[PDB]
Formats: C-alpha cells, structure tokens, sequence
RNA sequence: AUAGUCUCGUCAACGCUCGAGAGGCAGAGUCUCAAGGAGCCUCCGGGGGCUGUUGCCAUGAUAUAUAUGGAUGAGACAGAAGUGGCCCCGUUGACGAGACUUAGAUUAAGUAGGCCUACCGCAGUAUAUUCCUAAACACUAUGAAAUGACCCUAGUUGGUCCAUGAUCAUUUGGGUAAAACCAUACUGCAGACAUCU
RNA sequence: GCAUGGAAUAAUAGAAUAGGAC
C-alpha cells in the first residue's frame, strides 16, 4: 500500500471488528437513533427496526445498522415477548460505544412527541 | 424478443449467503418496515481504508 | 516450392487460382512482360491504368493482409472487361515483376513502351500472353 | 488571461 | 509493418515479430490498412464479398 | 438460458426480485431491435483505427460518413497509433467516460539504441517499472506536462530480439499512461536509450479488439449497402448499442410506468423498483435499466442492499446522467394508490 | 551560489549524455533543478523524473563543459534544499 | 521440528507427528517462520509472490 | 439539576502464570561449533558402504545427559552496552481531571419570501463571430524504383525504410484540430412514492 | 500544453465629448 498503492493486500489480511461479534443477538437501530446512541442515549421503541428471537432479561446484545456495521455493545433491556407487546419502553443500554460519535447526523429531538415536549417546554 | 415477463424466473433473496452481522437477516423480527434511511455510513466491508484499517482486527 | 508455403496464406475470395502450369505460365509471363517494361506494379499504379482504360491481364498476390489492400480490384476489373487471376504468392510475383519486395498486383498492357526494342520484345512476347489469357478465360 | 465575454455576463 | 499476429486457439490474438512461427503458422500483420474519405471504392469491396458471403449483415 | 441474453440483460436472473409481477407498457423497444434511426442515435462503433490519421480526424470521418448530429471519443492517444477506438455517435457521446476506471491495454514495440550485455535486463526492468510509476506527458500530448502518478498494473514481455533491437511487451495500465515515456524510461534504465517503434492499443475501456471490431472501411461500405440497396443489415452489424458501454455497471430494472417520471428527473422510489444486483452499496455509480433492456440512466444510489429488501418507500436511486429520450415512455405518474389517497 | 545542499542522487549510468541517478534523498525535486557537488558546483539541471514510487531515479542533463564518461560509480550528486517537494503532493488526494 | 500438519478436505488442518501421511502426502510445518521487525526484504518477496500470483487479494 | 457516553490518572478489594532485572525481544561487531577429517573394506584414478544408535557444539529446562536438539540453529564477549529501539497480569468498585450530550428517533415529492416570485431536479444553447494569412499532421494530383532510397570513422556479407508506395521534388485541391465534465448567462420541461391485471 | 498574427464586428475594465429624464 505504501508503494504500489494496492489495498487489496491490506483488505485481506485485516478483517472487521464486526468479526468478533458474530455470536452476539442483534437488535437493528434506525438510522435518526443510531447518533443518539452513539452519544450515550438509552435506546427505545421508536429506533427499534427489528430484533433476533432469544433476547432475554439483562443479556449481551449488538446493536446494528442496516448496513451492518456495529453500534454498541449492549444491554437488553426487554425480553423479546416485551419487545413486540408494548408500545413505549427502554430497550438496550449502552455497555460499550464502538461507533464513533458523529459518524452519521443528529436527528433527536425531531419527531411528533419530541416536538410536543419541547414546545410545551 | 429479449424481455423480462411478467412473474419471471429470478433469484429471490438469501440471507444466508449475506456477511457478517447481515447473515440470516430474515431470522430477526420485524418490529416495523415503515422507516427513512439516512445516506451516511457505510458497510463494514465497504469502509475507505483508513477507516477499515482503524475498524480492522 | 513456394506454392507448398504460401497455400495457407490465401484469403477466402481468391478465385479464380492458377494450378502449377499455368503457375509457371503467369510467372514467366510477368517476367517477360517486365523486361518488356509493359509492367504496372502496385495497388496504385494499377488501379491508375484500370481508370485510364488500357486493357490486358491482372494478376493479384493472393496473401494480402490485410485484404482490403485488394478488395475493391476484381470487381473494378470485371467492370472494365478485364480479366485477372491470383496468384497466391506476393514475392513470387514481386520477383518476376523485376522488383526485390513483394508486389501485391501486376497489370499488363501491351504496346505502353515507346521504345522500339520494347516493340519488338511485346512482338516475340504476344504469343505466350495470348496463351496465358486465353487459358485464363477459359477458367 | 481574462475571461471570455460569451463566458461571464451579467444576471437579467 | 513490424508487429504481426496469429490466430489462438481460444481465438485471441498472439503478437509476434517473425514473419513464420516455429509451428509453421504464417504470420498477419496487425495495422489495418489505410483510410482516405475520398475513396470511391465501397461498390467493389461490397459486391466481391458478397459473393463470398464475407460482408458482417449477411 | 439466460447467459445467452444480449447486452444488459444477461444474467437477470441473478438480479434479486424486489417485486416479480408488472404490466408490460407497448413503448420503447429492445436496443438491438431499436429503428434504425434511434439505433444510429445511440450507436457506439469500435473501430480499429489506423496508424497515420489522428483520433479526431478519424471522428471527423465517421460524422461526415454517417451524416449525424455529433461524435465523439474519449483517450490520450499518442500519433501513429492503431488499434481499439470507440467512436460514441450522438446520445452515446454522453458515455465516452463512463469506462474510464477499466483501463487499457496496448501491445507495444519498443526499440533499443544498442544491444544489451543480456537479455533478461529488459525483463528486469519491465517488471521494475510496473506498479505506480512518477510520468511526464510528452510535448506532443495537448495537455500540459505535469508530474504525475500512474499505475501500471501488469506488464509480460512477449518477445525480444538483440539483432533486431525490438521488443515487444504487452501492458496493462491506468487510463492517462504513455506508452512513449514508458519506452523512453526503459531506454534510460538499460542505460542504452530506447524509444517506442510502434504502438498498439489492444483494450480500451470495457471494449477489446475480440469485441465486434471493424474498420473505416466496413463503415463506409455499410452506409454504402443502406444508401443503395437500403439494407440494414451491414450498419446493424457494424454499430453496437451503447449499453455495451455500460456493462460492468450494478443494474436497477424499473418499471414502465418510472421510466418516463425518471426521464423527467425525478428520484427512483421504491415502488417503482423492480430487481436489483446483489451487494449495491450507498453512494455508488449504478445503470437504471427497463425491462427491455434499453438503459434509462446512469444514476447514484441512495440504498443499500437491505433497505433495497425490506424498506417500503424511500429514494432508491438519484439520476446523475439522463441517456433515454424525454416521453418516449407514457409519462403514468400520479396514479398510484398511497398518491390517489393523498390527492384525495 | 545555493546556501546548503542535500545529498540528492547517486550516479548509475551516463547514457546518451546525461547522469542516471537513484534517487537517494526522500522528495522529488523541481524540473530544472540545477544540481551542484559538495563544494556547490553546478553540474547539470535535472532532465527527467522516473522510475517507481518505492526506488525513485532522475536523469541530469549536464552543463555544457560536462561529460557524463568522466563520473565513476558511487559519486553523489547534490541539490539545493528549496528545490524539493513532498512525495505525497504528487500522490491523489484523499 | 515435530508438530506437522496437513490441509484436510474441507480445509481444515490435521496434525501428525509423521514427515508422510499414510495416503503418501508429504506434511508441513505446523510452526511460522521467524520475524523481525527490521526485516527489509519486503520488496524481494513480493516481487516473488507477484511473478506467481500469490499475493493475497491478487 | 439529574443521567449517560468518550479519553485519562490514583486508591481499595478480589483472583492469576504472583509482575522492572545480574530480565527478555529486535539489531550491530568479533570468536567457536555443520563427519568438510582418518582408517578399513569393496565395485568400475573414481564411486559406494562400515567404524558411525560415533565424534564436534548447546541445554538439568517440574526432565531419561547411555538423554534432548543443532543453520527453518546454539553459545561466549555480555552481571556489559543500549533503550532518547520495543515488552513485562486481569476483574470489580470508589475518587479526581478534561470534553460531548441530557437524545421518546420526524418527513409517500422540496426550500425561502411577498395566489405569485426566486432557489432546487432534468434536458438543451452560447462561452466571442467573418475574412485573409502563418504553422503542424495526414490525404490527394504530377514526374522520378531494384544498379531503390537514407544514416553511421564504415562493415568477411553494418543498420533502417521500401509497389501494403520509401526518398526527393512540383504546386493539385480539399480535409483535421474533437468529445466529456465544472463554472457563468439564457431557454424549455415537470413537482413525479409508479395504478396499469 | 491544446492552429499563429492582422483587419472588421460584438462584449467588457472603463475613461471622456455632446445631450436629455429626474
């Protein structure tokens, strides 16, 4: 790479960090939410896209984009029968932050009750 | 002629064959399809190499 | 000999091609005919004479890569009432043209030299080219 | 070494 | 001129100097020939292939 | 069978199915089955150009031969350069770039200006110089002389000769290579000084000389045929379609009632997709493509493969370059359900 | 006269009338360039910029007066310093 | 030394004290070789590894 | 205010291979060690085998020294030098320091102003025009060819070009100098979530 | 580095003479 400018060499021998998070349960993350967590905010209900089956109370979970690529490692806050009954709720904790921080752009704080709040506010 | 009929012979998707973290994708529940993607980030296969290089193990 | 060599070499629209007599015939008719001077040689040259309208035989190498050097001649020829053959050997037909490199077409027009001794060579040369193109029509 | 007229011209 | 080729069997072309292989293939050359847009000559070449069978529409 | 399907159909069924049920619209037809006038419109020719014209001169040619509106080509040619030239005729023109990331390809014939001591130092050297290489373009080029870096990916020396003093070599290298500062650096670095004899391109872009090349002259001749006889055949055999330029690329079928709102601008949506390649990654260079095969746009992708699968709505595509003629599909837009319910 | 100079090339060939060095300083210098020896004594003016980004040469063209036969192997050759540029200027941009 | 291996079917290894397997195949050496963090013959084994296409991502 | 995230330095507790040396790794210099020797036999001066589960060098490592290894190496100088070349255990909790947020995750066709205007999307036009002239490249017309033409301190056969048109003239006339993209100015087209069964 | 220079036309960075409208 330093001489020939090739990165096929490089791409081969490194894998991604993602590698080491296979056995992990997935919980995918919209992408308004995925900067919220990154800066340190619980996730809920409406940045919740879809989760695997198996998800039990206070377990090792990650949280994913669509694309693939690794938020967080986690805390499931809710079981899986949870995740699917109610309609607000905390989902996840953050234990560890992979992403980093503004790697994708700020949109809390736009949304119908997030809205509501900050006018009555 | 060369046209692609209607209700055609084609691939249907496999989440099998998809990479890592994105492998049997369809085995996750669906909490809701109605969302807006955000065009940022990238894939982890994807990534520029200094970003895959800071991301690599 | 050469024929043996250069029979793979012929391209696909050479007809009609001369057998080993008539070989011979052509070749030491073009021979002749150059010490004679009545000689056109060249893609140019003999395409030049066919608009001007002498008449006489055409003989065309038939090894030309890539063909369209000779493509566009037969037809010309059948246009002109001017019969030709092909020969699939270019430096056997450059050798007999009196010329070191390969020569691709020869035309052959009796009477072009002003000179009496060519006169008198086109004189003892008329009866093998009146052979040769006779044998040529006949094909 | 200057623009061409036909290149910059004024808004209407 | 200089640069010559010959038919493989896949059919791609293989460039060489010689003018004979060692394999007794006879070598083409591989410039096309000249083009002048002058040129009155597009009857011939298409009727002479044409009964041949050469010409790419037929 | 599908290997067998012409142009940008080939290998559909590989595409991953968004949605396998639409009504076929009787607008457009396939690219080889195209009028003739719209097929000359969209034609690209590749052509093995000859040593003595110039790259321009012999567009030049091939507009006045074919009495079109524009040609054009795109290449750093050296002078006295034969080989694969692609000639884009009108709308086609729009696409001289589009393969610029393939590369090229040339045979070339370098001459020495004295024999070497052996003959391995030419091989020595060939391979010293293939990788990233520091470049200045010759005086003869039009563009001004800049240090540059150019990757020369493979290099094979086919031949070399020390009576003759001629070596041929074939290299593979980036778009924007001299062939001539290549040989000039080879004749320094065997320290008897070389220069470049003849020159030949032998790939350019996605066409090579295997893929349907002809010459000046079978132009000619075939516009000839369709002046005369006004037979076809020969000027479709000649002329290839500009989705030739346009393979390599990820492909989008849309639907016929799209093409017409994409010709007129709009971003692709999810409901008007129809198939898709796998792996489509965001912010990456795809062809929107019917059903017929014709190639709508060139577009950017705002989607990847996920959101491709499960989203429901959102922009699937954004169109960076518009190739298909305005209104030649039905403009069927605002008929819709969720759009009849908002109108409502 | 140059104030300071840099160890700029080691000579390799004197073909065709000009100095063949590898390039043993880290920066690519200016067209034109001239190069001086130690005792800051103009040689030639650089010709040529070639070979890999991993071994780097340039070709002098040496000044009237200079005749290339008369360098021997492992002479170095020397520039002075503001005629440099970095590696990664002529390197594509991020 | 004595840890030896060979690449299984399904490309996984099997170790062996033997220098040949039963079926004949000649075994590998299980250990890597030494490294040095001033090795300089960086160039020399890529240009070998290139005449041959053994460079990975090749 | 509360709470979370990132990057750090200290204490306490708990486990482990029990943790800064006369240490290890990487590198440089010198020296030593490879059955390269000796003696027997042989087969055709040479070759093969044996003495030779030998000899030479290193290692007591939880250790068979009658052992285990030896260049895909080991040892001494070296308890040295050097480190401004690298390395020397993890978990939990608390405290302290610099920060970023305090986030309920919107939008099935836009933004900003006064029904309209401007911007936004796409496709086009122009980026000086006409004449003369200078130059380059190539073609074409005419006359010259095989005792063909050109170059080199120059040849027991040198090299290059050459009817697939070389090398000189003569003017014979016309051709080529693009295309794509950015920016600016103008024109036009629409406000498109894609029914079609 | 992309065909050179001159003449005419157009535009321009403009400056001036003779004049209006305000």
């Amino acid at each position: 790479y330093d001489n020939t400018r090739d990165e096929s060499y490089l791409r081969s021998i490194i894998q991604p960090l993602e590698t080491l998070l296979v056995g992990y349960k997935r919980i995918v993350v919209k992408d308004s939410a995925v900067n919220a967590v990154c800066y340190g905010a619980k996730l809920m209900i409406p940045g919740l896209l879809r989760y695997e089956e198996g998800i039990e109370l206070y377990d090792e979970i990650v949280l994913i984009t669509t694309k693939g690529e690794a938020i967080a490692v986690a805390i499931a806050q809710m079981s899986t029968v949870d995740l699917a009954s109610c309609d607000h709720g905390v989902v996840a904790s953050v234990k560890r932050c992979i992403m980093e921080r503004d790697l994708y752009p700020r949109r809390w704080g736009l949304g119908p009750v997030a809205q509501k709040k900050k006018q009555m506010k | 002629d060369f046209v692609i009929k209607p209700e055609a012979a084609g691939a249907s998707t496999d989440t099998s064959e998809w990479p890592l973290l994105l492998k049997n994708f369809d085995k996750l529940l669906v909490r809701s399809g109605h969302y807006t993607p955000i065009p940022a980030g990238s894939s982890p296969l994807k990534r520029d190499l200094k970003s895959y290089i800071s991301s690599g193990v | 000999d050469n024929y043996e060599a250069r029979m793979p070499a012929v391209l696909p629209f050479a007809k009609p091609l001369a057998s080993k007599k008539l070989n011979k015939k052509v070749l030491k008719t073009v021979k002749k005919a150059s010490k004679a001077k009545n000689v056109k040689r060249g893609v140019k040259e003999v395409v030049k004479a066919l608009r001007k309208g002498e008449k006489g035989l055409v003989v065309i190498a038939g090894d030309i890569s890539p063909a369209d050097v000779i493509s566009h001649i037969p037809v010309l020829c059948e246009d002109h009432s001017v019969p030709y053959i092909f020969i699939p050997s270019k430096q056997d037909l450059g050798a007999a043209g009196a010329t070191k490199r390969p020569t691709s077409v020869v035309f052959i027009v009796p009477g072009s030299n002003k000179k009496k001794d060519g006169k008198n060579k086109e004189e003892e040369y008329k009866e093998s080219f009146n052979e040769v193109v006779k044998e040529v029509q006949a094909l | 070494k200057a623009p061409n007229p036909l290149s910059v011209k004024k808004k209407k | 001129m200089h640069l010559m080729y010959t038919l493989g069997p896949d059919g791609k072309r293989i460039y060489t100097l010689k003018k004979v292989t060692e394999s007794g293939e006879i070598t083409k050359s591989a410039h096309p020939a000249r083009f002048s847009p002058d040129d009155k000559y597009s009857r011939q070449r298409v009727t002479l292939k044409k009964r041949f069978g050469l010409v790419p529409g037929q | 069978d599908t290997s067998e399907w012409p142009l940008l159909l080939k290998n559909f069924d590989k595409l991953l199915v968004r949605s396998g049920h639409y009504t076929p619209i009787p607008a457009g037809s396939s690219p080889l089955k195209r009028d003739l006038k719209s097929y000359i419109s969209s034609g690209v020719i590749n052509l093995d150009k000859p040593s003595n014209p110039s790259s321009h001169e012999v567009v030049a040619w091939i507009k006045r031969i074919l009495r079109c509106e524009k040609t054009g080509h795109s290449g750093t040619l050296d002078p006295k350069v034969t080989g694969c030239l692609i000639v884009c005729i009108d709308r086609a023109t729009r696409l001289v770039k589009s393969q610029q990331g393939a590369g090229k390809e040339y045979v070339c014939i370098v001459r020495l200006h004295d024999a070497l001591k052996d003959e391995k130092d030419l091989g020595r050297s060939l391979e010293n110089l293939t990788g990233a290489l520091f470049q200045r373009p010759p005086l003869i080029s039009a563009v001004k002389r800049q240090l540059r870096v150019r990757t020369i990916y493979e290099s094979n020396l086919i031949e070399f000769d020390n009576k003759r003093n001629l070596g041929v070599f074939w290299a593979s290298c980036e778009a924007g290579t001299y062939m001539r500062t290549l040989c000039v650096h080879l004749g320094m670095l065997l320290g008897v000084g070389g220069h470049m004899q003849e020159l030949r391109r032998v790939r350019s872009g996605a066409l090579s000389e295997n893929d349907n090349m002809v010459t000046l002259h079978d132009v000619m001749d075939a516009q000839w045929v369709y002046d005369n006889t006004r037979d076809e055949s020969y000027l479709r055999s000649i002329i290839q379609p500009l989705e030739t330029l346009l393979v390599g690329y990820k492909r989008i079928v849309v639907k016929d009632s799209a093409v017409n709102a994409v010709c007129y601008g709009a971003k692709l949506m999810i409901p008007g997709l129809l198939r898709y390649e796998e792996g489509i990654e965001l912010y990456d260079e795809i062809v929107l493509i019917t059903t017929k095969g014709e190639a709508i746009a060139v577009a950017i992708a705002q989607m990847s493969t996920v959101d491709l699968a499960s989203c429901d709505h959102g922009v699937v595509a954004s169109v960076k370059r518009c190739i298909m003629e305005r209104d030649l599909y039905p403009r069927r837009w605002g008929l819709g359900p969720v759009a009849q319910k908002k109108k409502q | 006269p140059p104030d300071t100079v840099l160890e700029m090339g080691a000579f390799l060939h004197p073909c065709e009338g000009d100095i063949v060095c590898r390039s043993i300083n880290t920066k690519i210098p200016y067209f034109n360039a001239p190069i001086y020896l130690e005792n800051k004594t103009q040689v030639g003016k650089v010709d040529e910029i070639l070979g890999p980004l991993n071994e780097v040469f340039f070709t002098i063209k040496c000044g009237d007066g200079v005749q290339a036969t008369s360098f021997k192997e492992g002479d170095k050759f020397y520039i002075a310093a503001d005629k440099l540029l970095p590696i990664e200027r002529f390197l594509p941009k991020p």
